[PDB]
């Protein structure tokens, strides 16, 4: 159950936390607020053939 | 501006001087009017810290058959903004030439003293100038309009971040909603 | 082993860059096709070797709507003449506080836990006379999901929850708190709903058609003091655990309907002198 | 395709989408100088980045009856930037260059222009015998005019568009690095000069490198249209450039 | 293994030292090189053999600026007919209380977590009628970072904080406690700052220039007496994780303003009767 | 012998031949900016031996009343060669200093002096409330007298010396880095003052790095002799310099 | 998660505490005031040359 991760700290400058859960439904668990991924192209690269930025856009 | 689609136009004649301005603002994302309603703003405007660079597209709606270069230049905080184009090309600038490809990209490069800039920019946290000027000037052919209009988008790259969330200001109540 | 040690992303660096002379040319694009250029500094002047520590840990979802925040007050008296001002009655929505509302309203869909705090305090009404001695008071917050019975006064039989879930709550003692799982029949909260309730295109219309959250009772258990006594109820929602879908853009007017989209014309944004004007 | 062309100095950069290739001096790029050819003793100092870019010169108009204009270096450039500063405080100066040179106009349009580099343009006074001083030839980033008659006026060089000032058939030009600006398939001329000189280094207030010149050899013409000119515009950049013997200012 | 064994230094010892008669010299120095004598007392007597357990573990920058100390306070009544006097707005800084103050101004820089504590009394104030009954009370205290929206009155819709963190506490409990991370633009906090705003040497001139830190607002939630009531909150930082950088001479002058240097001249110490006077 | 010592600094040394040791800053020897710790993007200029070399200040002249000067940096050198030059065109600065002071006297002559930089050296003014322009501390080279008695005039700053226009104790000041001249075994001090800042770079026209101050801690004090004063030279030279953010000049 | 390590008492004259952390934010943490390194050097001696104190300061 105990469940031992890294918190959050400075750049090139012990850093664990211990965290256990009570409650028999997941919904009572704390935010996990730990999750950085990300991908942007959804939204900046919608287009169907890819382009490549050195070459001209079109022709 | 009595008609309001107009405040995303900015105007272009034929016969204008040899150097002139074309347009100049503040780089102050979260706090000028220009950048302040803009998707970019809007987001800045729920945090107090901003770093990284900008990106300034430009597009020429003109006809087909005109032609001319403008000159793009970033001017880095100073005691004063440039009033010329020959103070203007001293800082970063980018010579734009109007073609096929209808877009060109200014880039700003972020050159701070801090690694963090605040949203409420002041004195201390000044950011710089944008301005642009006729490089060579806008010839057309016989039969065509004789003005033209270009738009600016504004965008985050990739090296863009935020901090300190806060309350927007731009949204408030004064009694329950019902 | 007792103990599983689950147990980071920073912006992208800078490269260095030197002069170019080429047929490529990054700067120029067409954004006719849609698409954002994702040209960077490096591609149009010099620049030296960076690396960046920066991280935007605090922009994600979850912590942009990961904070508490206030969505309804009402106040109800202890005794009164008028029967319906002793107790509260709240249709559950997110649509009467303009800052949590503008927040929400950036994406089309939700998904999310939920966790509500309850605020609640009480004053003394004024009067002549004010001397009188009151042991401390109690109060109980009654959820009643759609369709159940809702109670007409302060001393009804609903009061009796056998089924119904139902809070307790000690003045001096810490706020009460509780968390509620995802209650949608959807797969997903909807902020906006462009449509009608019946097929033919009439009836209700917008977001308010989907709002079946249910109901929430306030009242004291069983104080009833010589003098009135004013109690004020502040409710606090918290997401957890979330999921958005469809970006939209932040709202620009101001809101005027709790349960519709209606607004007065804005203008863009502010204006100043002419377009080269530049100082304060 | 090879019609565009990027172009990327310290903080500048030049894009044009109609052009040519670049011309590449007498086929020298230009570079630092060598241990094995220096003869000067201290340490250079090597203002990169600083130095090292595009400088816009002042625009001028061609009109229908424009003879041409030429530009003297490096005193054009001797009031710009940190360049002129470094000129200015220093005893030698080295560096090559980057001639960029626009002229857009529609496709309506005709004419043609000769954009070519003299070094060593030696020019002779209007009267023979006479002598002028160093305003008639450069007075900064000023554009100074041909003129299609013989100069009359003895404080001036002999502006004879035919002879071009030294005493050889404008035709001829052609032997020396250029580029033609024609409006049919062109809109900029682009030239790199390497440091062409007798001596390792040289002062540059005292000594012009050399010469731009920019001459129609096909006059303007238009009909109809609104457009009554056709502006033109120079940018230069210094490459390489170093500098030696530090002194008090004012050259 | 479910346990990590972590898991000091005394002064230098004395050494024996016998006679001695030579040519080397360790008493006579030059302090014109700037340089500190390192001389110890084995080196000019005869000495014994002592070993020291003595250590300065209380004298790490860490323990001295590791104690929480008063910086600001303030009075608010519950109810009154001015508005701006039912609450209060505080810019954050270390410059109001004197002996912090003096503290923190022996480094030039200072990089640290803070850790905030609030202490909250009340009491009624004086008049005819003080009979009455009122519930416990509750506060509520707001942090504005730069930039956000202001309230200017006890009820304004400012107080419904959806992003801005708050805390809510009620009397009778223990105190409020929180911490905060290091939140400087630059790469360390900067006591004093010898410059200007503008850049043409005119403006502001010192470290009000750099402070930016926000605001702090404080309210009764929704107490409203017949009779007024007065409370007082006391703040309380405690530095932690500290680190510091170019020490300076502490101050000898009296404070006189809150945003400057200002002071006045001072003598250097006091007096005694003659340079030979060594009694009472 | 070590009381002798010699420095190089470009095209300029200093010699001398009676000398103590050189103090360096707080241990730290000036260094260029590393790649992980820069923020700004684009690419500095070093300009290195054009900038990186001796400056003499104007000289002052001890007398038996005298009770000291200060001096701030970097607009004392602001207006001196091509490193005002740069300090003007560019944004952002950043370089450490050397400074070399002097004083030379016959072995009958006694006195002694503090020399001491003093970074981030805040002052009050003479008036508790009111405010200076930034004309009482700072308007070039020239150096700026402290005064025995208490400050009056409110449009400068409080000189009294005892204080150092600093609230301090003047005889605390031993702890910033420093040495001192004594007439006796001493003619010269030097000191290496490395890059201290919050910040990795900032401006050099808006914010004073550090204050030189020099402070007579024994008068001045002779017989009979020809000799009215005795001249007091202070030489600067930045080390590692190196700007950035090129805009327009004019600071 | 646990932590052990010593704690502060006298001289030749268990001492052992545990610890864990419960929150995911290194600002959190106690005090670390167990540190007790220094070095004068920076101030007393600031010198380029190494001096002797045996040897004389000057020649
Ligand atoms: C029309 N939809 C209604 C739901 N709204 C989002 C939403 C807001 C609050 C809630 N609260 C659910 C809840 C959570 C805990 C106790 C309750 F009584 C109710 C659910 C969904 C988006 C628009
Ligand atoms: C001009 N600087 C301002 C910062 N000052 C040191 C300092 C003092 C207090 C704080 N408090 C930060 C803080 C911490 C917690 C909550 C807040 F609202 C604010 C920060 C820095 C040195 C001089
Ligand atoms: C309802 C759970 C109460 C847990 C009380 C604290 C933990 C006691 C057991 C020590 C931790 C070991 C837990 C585990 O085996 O995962
Ligand atoms: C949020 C953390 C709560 C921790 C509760 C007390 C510790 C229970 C587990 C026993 C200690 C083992 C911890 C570990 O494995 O590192």
């Amino acid at each position: 159950g105990a469940q031992v991760s890294t918190q959050k700290t400075g750049a090139h400058e012990i850093i664990h936390y211990t965290n256990i859960n009570y409650y028999k439904d997941a919904a009572s668990n704390s935010a996990n607020r730990q999750d950085f991924t990300q991908d942007p192209s959804k939204f900046t690269e919608p287009v169907k053939d890819v382009m490549i930025k050195s070459l001209p856009a079109l022709n | 501006t009595t008609d309001q689609m107009e405040m995303f136009r900015i105007p272009v004649t034929i016969n204008a001087p040899l150097q002139q301005q074309v347009f100049g603002l503040r780089l102050q994302p979260g706090l000028d009017s220009v950048f302040k309603h803009t998707l970019l703003g809007e987001i800045l405007n729920y945090y107090a810290h901003w770093s990284g660079s900008m990106k300034l597209t430009f597009v020429f709606c003109g006809s087909a058959m005109a032609t001319g270069k403008f000159l793009i230049a970033y001017s880095p905080p100073g005691a004063n903004p440039p009033k010329t184009r020959k103070d203007a090309m001293l800082g970063t600038h980018i010579i734009w030439d109007i073609g096929l490809q209808s877009s060109c990209v200014l880039c700003v490069p972020w050159i701070s003293q801090t690694h963090y800039r605040l949203v409420q920019q002041d004195e201390y946290t000044s950011a710089g100038y944008v301005t642009c000027w006729y490089q060579t000037g806008m010839i057309v052919p016989p039969g065509t309009p004789n003005s033209s209009s270009i738009m600016c988008f504004a965008s985050a790259c990739n090296d863009f971040s935020v901090r300190m969330l806060r309350d927007t200001p731009f949204i408030s109540q004064d009694n329950k909603l019902q | 082993g007792d103990v599983e040690e689950a147990i980071v992303v920073h912006v992208a660096d800078t490269m260095r860059s030197g002069p170019s002379n080429s047929a490529s040319v990054p700067a120029l694009t067409a954004v006719e096709t849609g698409h954002t250029s994702q040209v960077t500094p490096s591609d149009t002047m010099q620049t030296r070797h960076v690396k960046n520590y920066h991280s935007r840990s605090e922009s994600t979802v979850e912590n942009f709507l990961g904070r508490s925040a206030c969505v309804y007050m009402e106040e109800y008296k202890t005794t009164d003449n008028d029967v319906n001002k002793k107790f509260v009655a709240w249709p559950i929505n997110t649509k009467q506080m303009v800052q949590m509302r503008r927040k929400l309203e950036m994406f089309t869909y939700l998904r999310f836990d939920m966790e509500v705090t309850f605020v609640i305090t009480s004053r003394q009404d004024p009067g002549t006379t004010l001397a009188q001695d009151m042991p401390v008071l109690t109060h109980q917050i009654m959820y009643v999901p759609p369709g159940g019975p809702i109670p007409a006064k302060v001393d009804d039989y609903a009061w009796q929850t056998s089924t119904n879930p139902s809070i307790f709550w000690t003045e001096g003692n810490a706020p009460a708190r509780m968390s509620i799982p995802f209650i949608s029949i959807g797969n997903a909260y909807s902020n906006f709903y462009d449509g009608w309730s019946n097929f033919d295109q009439r009836g209700s219309y917008g977001y308010n058609t989907l709002n079946n959250l249910g109901h929430i009772y306030v009242r004291h258990v069983s104080g009833s003091s010589p003098h009135p006594i004013t109690s004020t109820i502040r409710v606090y929602f918290k997401p957890k655990h979330t999921r958005a879908w469809v970006p939209r853009p932040p709202r620009l007017c101001q809101y005027k309907k709790a349960f519709s989209v209606d607004f007065t014309p804005t203008p863009i944004t502010d204006t100043r002198k002419d377009i080269n004007t530049v100082t304060t | 395709s090879d019609r565009v062309r990027s172009i990327t100095l310290g903080n500048s950069t030049i894009t044009t989408q109609e052009c040519a290739n670049v011309v590449v001096g007498y086929g020298r790029w230009p570079t630092y100088l060598r241990d094995d050819e220096a003869t000067a003793e201290d340490q250079p100092t090597q203002p990169d980045v600083a130095t090292c870019r595009f400088y816009t010169l002042d625009s001028i108009k061609w009109e229908k009856g424009s003879v041409g204009w030429w530009w003297k270096f490096p005193e054009a450039l001797s009031d710009m930037g940190l360049f002129g500063q470094n000129m200015q405080y220093h005893y030698l100066g080295r560096a090559g260059y980057t001639i960029h040179v626009q002229c857009n106009a529609s496709k309506f349009h005709q004419g043609c222009l000769l954009v070519v580099c003299v070094p060593e343009a030696e020019m002779g006074g209007a009267v023979v015998g006479q002598a002028f001083s160093a305003t008639a030839m450069a007075n900064g980033d000023k554009a100074y005019e041909f003129t299609s008659a013989t100069q009359s006026d003895q404080t001036k060089v002999q502006t004879a568009i035919h002879n071009a000032g030294m005493g050889v058939g404008v035709g001829n030009l052609t032997i020396y690095p250029h580029q033609w600006i024609n409006l049919r398939t062109n809109n900029s001329a682009t030239i790199v000069m390497p440091y062409i000189n007798s001596v390792p280094m040289d002062n540059m207030f005292r000594h012009y490198n050399f010469t731009l010149m920019v001459i129609p050899f096909v006059k303007l013409d238009y009909a109809d249209t609104a457009s009554t000119y056709v502006p033109i515009t120079v940018t230069v950049a210094p490459m390489c450039a170093e500098y030696n013997g530090l002194r008090l200012a004012q050259a």
